[PDB]
């Protein structure tokens, strides 16, 4: 266990009270003309260098003004009061300074704790420079963790400037490793071409290693001669050099390249009756059915969103808590495409039940979803930033709605519930009133296909379609699904293909559910079926599964094991 | 299912008998279970709960209560907690357990078995005191390890075997029960508290023969058993599963022989003439005796499901032996052996004809139930010829067989 | 101001902790009696008051790294130095003493106020007068007067204490010149004073002029001055002028002592305030008045209670219905009751009984899940603990129990049991031929008397005859369910009855009973213009009180 913690608090604070009222300093931190008077047992506590520097027996021993240099009086300052009071505030703008004199003093307990601020604050606009860090200071955790984060962010932006002053050993293995997530494998070799020309000669050395981590595809094609306008003059150990380098290392493609448009499902019955739900997906082009790891602390009555970037992210949900049980949770977690596991975030304000998440202009909105609150204002809409990691509350909608789902298009949010919708508008923060439906229907999904609104079934639910236009600002109606008769058919909405898709499960009297997808005619109208799904792949999902577009990795996930 | 309406129990007797977490769950069961005593039965289980500082049960016990005294405010048209006492309460509880907490971690670093044993079980009872059953667990599954002695390891599993009643993890208290028993080479009667605790954890897991079988072995000299089972209800556990799974020479040679149940059935009269009644085929006071036996002890913790079972076999039991020295039994005669009517009973013995066991013809025309006598021989020669013809249809389906695979037949 | 501790401060703590065994950074060393204490000036300047100046003061002692401080003990400065360090006193029933006279000399404040409660707490029964000179020696102004109480209690009952002797003047004159000596008579403190002044030689005589002067004129006159003629010294004539005349002046008045009137003390009385449940109220056999205590929970009843022979009150157990194995004592002139160690067991309504100096707790609904449900505990009035003894032999509901010729002895429905003290075991006694509960017993003399039962069964048992009789049945009005109480008034048997019919007013009574004669002669009947109804749940018991401590209860008659 622990010892007596009424005393802890009182030699606590006696220590702070000799430590702001300067009585028992024997020793003086003397820095750039600051005065920091302390002592021996407190510097001790905290940091292992002073260790190594009063009980040694060198000359500082004895002396009672020391001169320590290349550090920082803020730094210092917060560092000794730690010390003293434990009250590290870490802002989002000292820690790095606040990690190199926690690397400098040797101080384990800070830099634990600025690790995992490190950790947590590792982002898209600072991937290059905590990476840089990572490399300077012997971090391998953040150093690993940011290596992912960091292989992942680099192909999607390829332009932060931090990216040219980068080691030799860092850029290769980044460049050298299979994590990388690209559609083509030629961005990367602009890349690194541009970050060859960036310097002077300093980088032809570095020329005979980058390509010899790049695949031979593109090292006899263009961007041979480029380097040969901007190689040094005269030099013939380098044109010749390369002429007759590129036989070896075998050819392979990358795993970037292998992001297939997949239906990603949430809370399908679980094959095991030993767990409730679980989470499988659907591969429209491999015709397989791939296993997804089980929703964080299976978090049951979830959201799902994929951004434009091809991000899935988590919002909402309940967890059964320590018959009928089950306590509502405001949890946020980020799934890994690549590790196969869900990384948490930052949590929201308010607790949700089934909330839409949707992407708009970078942010995660999500749209209701039976909020804890129950005031007057019980909607309860908020926005997740990507880059600050925080939420922001948005303006309130007009009308209180249940059972609602809600996209984006045109850089604007539409909500839609059993008749009303309104429109968000994000620039300037309001609502506007928008067409009436002339048919009460809940319980349904829509898809975002291109400037249109598809409201797909609704009510089990039923082949009424209705679509709504954006420029034209009216809900039509276009067909019915033909489906069989005296059937419970389960529609689900989505875009796929650049067409739009349904993916409709239907249930006859006294037979086991069948799987069939149709793609819908826009012009012409109809749903024409585009494959159907055989039962000796895909086994019985439920009724509260959701189903979103996405790309996903068929490497890195696992077949699931189940008998047809 | 349960929560009947009936009055007549003595609260004060039944709460006096049994003692600590046993008692508090069984007053918690009686008020839920008897409507029109529950409010004496919650004000009693309060008073009682919020000795040894109990914490969550007792919120769950007070709510309870302030409902049960608000509907009492309605219907002849709530008590305070006193919050002080969750100051009071939590104060106390948490410098005494930290005290004996930092005894026990020094005592770890002084490296005694022994010592770390005794206190990870003191530490166990004050955590069952303060309503912390997985925690005591835990210190009891810590003390499981640092045992020396024999008696260490009795006690072991007689802590083991208290905890897992109130978790109702009885597989634990059989397998720590079988242990206790089994290795200790088979004045201090050790054994029949052990063998008290088993019969109790088989019946609460829907076992009667076995569980009669070990009560049955129950001395009297145990006595006071307060923490698992009072010897009152020991007693009529033991009668009820005799009588419905010992047979009459069973149940004789076992009551008469064991000598310690002659004195449970002592305590109990009524269940001594119930079975003396069975014996001596009396079955209309003996089943008249029972379902007065049955309101009184339906509201008991592990009965109630099981009773129900137990009261419906003995029903068919006391039937069958009824009937069986009887050629030409009168159906009045037998519907005049209990309070049940004609029609009642030959819907009884329709139901026991088609179950089986009793052998016999209903003959509705003069209301007589004859036995069956049916011969051997006609049965045994009528299911051979069924046997005949079975084995050379197998025969000929094997010769079908036989040749559909020679020619090679089959569904390309 | 926000000083969050969850997981911080017990670390600083043990960072620290762990600096201290390692001997890690010290800069201050103390010098011991040749005994090295590697310690830090931070948490020396945070424990002790004195330390803060021996490193802040600009005297040499700042720059120097070896101290040698002197006339303190090592072991106390060592546990002084680790409650310092990690806060757990663990202190001890024998250095005490040293251990407050260490945290005098270092200015220990937070240890002194926890050893200053720990003393207060322990003035059990032999150290009052030695701690006392020690409050005396360091001013302990609280400490010290709860040891005078106690110290002027304690000391008249002993007055023969060898600590005694060895007392400064100015205490010795506080002593003997309050008016908190519980002496029945004035010539023990008389004498207690002579042997004070005859222990020693003229240093002691020079305060013999101020003591002498202390007491009532009436032990001036008195044989003191012929038993001064041998003790004088030699040449002495102005010292027996001036003893002279110590006879006419300095108001000589009563003491508070003689005050001794036997009553009876009840608990669980009809409060006269519909806010109160129960009252505890007292009756003056002699002055035939009603006076009034004070409950010692104010909230907790169903108590029980004993007295020894020293005249003490004692109430353990009982509910408040939580049952609650506190502990209390009655205060006999403050009207107030100091709590004391309580049981290990949650008792309702115990009973208690007092057998060479020791308190015996027989039965009472201890815990009720006990394997042998037949058990007991007694209680040390010296040690101040509770001692296991040997179970009871049967189980036995609303019992009484009491004591005879230093035996303990149990009475139940029709058993009985004594229990030999010296070898801790029970012994079967004579059965009783009518079975009778809900009843007490009394110890008269050597016979014990059973009265009462469901009634008037009178069955008088002697120890030296093992046997049980009847004697008569006490006269009462029919159509009645009378409540008896037998118990010792002025060294004769008495009861004390109340009688309650239908439509019909309480009355209560007491009766004068003769051992050859088995008749209840009408000694005095209580007027109800004093005392109103008591109850069904009250209980008597004899014990001396004051009447000017307490006060009297007021009533409309």
């Amino acid at each position: 266990r622990q010892i007596n913690t009424e005393y802890a608090v009182s030699l606590l604070e006696q220590l702070k009270l000799f430590y702001e009222q300067q009585l028992f300093t024997d020793i003086v931190l003397i820095v750039e003309g600051t005065e920091f008077p302390c002592h021996k047992m407190v510097l001790a506590t905290c940091s292992s260098y002073f260790r190594a520097m009063f009980m040694s027996g060198l000359s500082e021993s004895k002396q009672t003004h020391v001169h320590l240099r290349n550090v920082d009086a803020a730094t210092l300052q917060i560092i000794i009061t730690y010390a003293y009071t434990g009250n590290l505030a870490m802002n989002d703008s000292t820690v790095e300074q606040l990690y190199e004199t926690a690397c400098f003093l040797q101080v384990e307990d800070v830099l634990q704790r600025c690790r995992e601020y490190l950790i947590k604050k590792i982002n898209a606009e600072n991937c290059v420079r905590l990476l840089s860090f990572a490399d300077l200071f012997s971090c391998e955790e953040l150093k690993q963790s940011a290596k992912r984060m960091v292989e992942h962010k680099f192909t999607a932006v390829y332009h932060q400037d931090a990216f040219m002053q980068l080691s030799h050993d860092l850029l290769i293995d980044i460049l050298s490793s299979d994590n990388l997530n690209v559609e083509k494998e030629e961005t990367v070799r602009e890349a690194a071409m541009l970050w060859l020309e960036y310097n002077t000669e300093s980088r032809s050395q570095y020329l005979s290693s980058v390509l010899s981590q790049i695949r031979i595809d593109a090292l006899s094609e263009v961007t041979q001669r480029a380097w040969f306008q901007g190689l040094p003059p005269n030099d013939k150990s380098v044109v010749v050099q390369g002429l007759y380098k590129d036989m070896p290392k075998f050819f392979k493609p990358r795993l970037g390249m292998t992001k297939e448009e997949m239906m990603i499902f949430i809370e399908a019955s679980s094959e095991n009756p030993c767990s409730l739900y679980s989470s499988v997906c659907y591969s429209p082009q491999a015709e397989k059915v791939y296993k997804l790891c089980s929703p964080p602390a299976d978090l049951h009555k979830v959201g799902t969103v994929v951004t434009p970037d091809n991000d899935i992210y988590i919002a909402g949900g309940q967890v059964p808590l320590k018959q009928t049980a089950f306590r509502t949770v405001n949890c946020f977690y980020w799934f890994d495409a690549q590790q196969n596991t869900w990384f948490p975030k930052t949590p929201m304000l308010f607790v949700r039940i089934k909330p839409s998440l949707v992407c708009c202009e970078g942010y995660i909105y999500a749209i209701g979803g039976d909020s804890v609150g129950g005031e007057l204002n019980r909607r309860t809409v908020e926005r997740y930033d990507t880059e600050k990691d925080e939420w922001t509350m948005v303006s309130p909608l007009p009308c209180a709605w249940q059972w609602s789902a809600a996209v984006v298009v045109h850089d604007c949010i539409y909500v839609m519930t059993l008749n009303l919708m309104y429109c968000y508008f994000p620039r300037s923060d309001s609502w506007v009133e928008m067409a009436m439906r002339q048919t009460s229907r809940s319980f349904a999904s829509a898809a975002a296909f291109g400037d249109k609104i598809f409201y797909i079934g609704g009510l089990g639910s039923s082949v009424t379609v209705e679509i709504y236009d954006v420029n034209k600002n009216e809900w039509k109606m276009a067909a019915n699904i033909p489906a069989k008769r005296y059937s419970d058919p389960c529609v689900r909405a989505v875009v796929i293909s650049n067409s739009l898709c349904v993916f409709m499960r239907e249930t006859h009297l006294n037979e086991r559910a069948k799987y069939v997808t149709y793609q819908y005619d826009l012009e012409l109208d109809r749903w024409s079926l585009r494959q159907h799904i055989s039962e000796r792949v895909l086994w019985d999902l439920g009724r509260d599964f959701r189903c979103t577009v996405g790309k996903l990795y068929p490497s890195c996930l696992e077949e699931s094991p189940w008998k047809p | 299912n349960y929560v009947v309406e009936n009055p007549s129990l003595d609260l004060e007797q039944y709460a006096a008998s049994y003692s600590g977490l046993m008692r508090i769950e069984r007053l918690q069961f009686i008020a839920d279970h008897c409507p029109t005593l529950r409010v004496e039965a919650l004000k009693m289980a309060l008073s009682f709960v919020q000795r040894t500082f109990n914490v969550d049960m007792y919120e769950e016990i007070h709510r309870k209560l302030s409902e049960a005294t608000r509907e009492l405010q309605n219907a002849p048209d709530p008590p305070a907690l006193d919050t002080a006492w969750v100051e009071a309460t939590r104060k106390k509880a948490l410098l005494k357990l930290e005290k004996l907490d930092t005894d026990l971690k020094n005592y770890k670093g002084n490296s005694i078995k022994e010592s770390i044993r005794r206190g990870h079980d003191d530490l166990g009872d004050h955590y069952l005191d303060c309503g912390d059953l997985s925690n005591a667990l835990k210190c009891y599954s810590r003390a499981r390890d640092y045992c020396t002695s024999a008696k260490h390891v009795i006690n072991m599993c007689l802590n083991v075997i208290k905890v897992s009643v109130y978790l109702q993890n009885w597989s634990h208290v059989l397998s720590y029960v079988s242990k206790a028993e089994s290795t200790p080479e088979i004045t201090q009667a050790i054994l029949t508290k052990l063998k008290c605790a088993a019969g109790l954890a088989e019946l609460a897991a829907r076992k009667y023969k076995q569980a009669a079988k070990c009560l049955l072995l129950a001395s009297f000299d145990h006595c006071d058993f307060p923490e698992l089972l009072s010897p009152s209800n020991v007693a009529i556990y033991g009668g009820l599963c005799a009588l419905a799974t010992f047979d009459r020479q069973e149940l004789q040679r076992n009551v008469i022989s064991s000598s310690s149940f002659k004195l449970f059935l002592e305590l109990e009269p009524q269940v001594r003439d119930i079975i003396f009644k069975f014996y001596e085929s009396k079955y209309a006071s003996c089943l008249k005796m029972l379902d007065e036996m049955k309101d009184n002890l339906l509201l008991d913790m592990y009965l109630a499901p099981h009773v129900r079972t137990l009261y419906t076999q003995i029903r068919n039991r006391a039937l069958i032996q009824y009937f069986s020295p009887y050629v030409s039994a009168d159906m009045h005669r037998m519907a005049a052996a209990f309070n049940t009517t004609v029609a009642a009973l030959e819907d009884e013995l329709t139901q026991l004809i088609l179950e089986g066991l009793i052998s016999a013809r209903v003959d509705s025309h003069s209301k007589i139930l004859y036995a069956r006598d049916v011969d051997q021989r006609s049965t045994t020669f009528e299911k051979s010829l069924l046997m005949g013809k079975e084995f050379q249809r197998r025969a000929k389906a094997m010769m079908l067989r036989a040749a559909v695979l020679r020619n090679q037949i089959h569904v390309k």
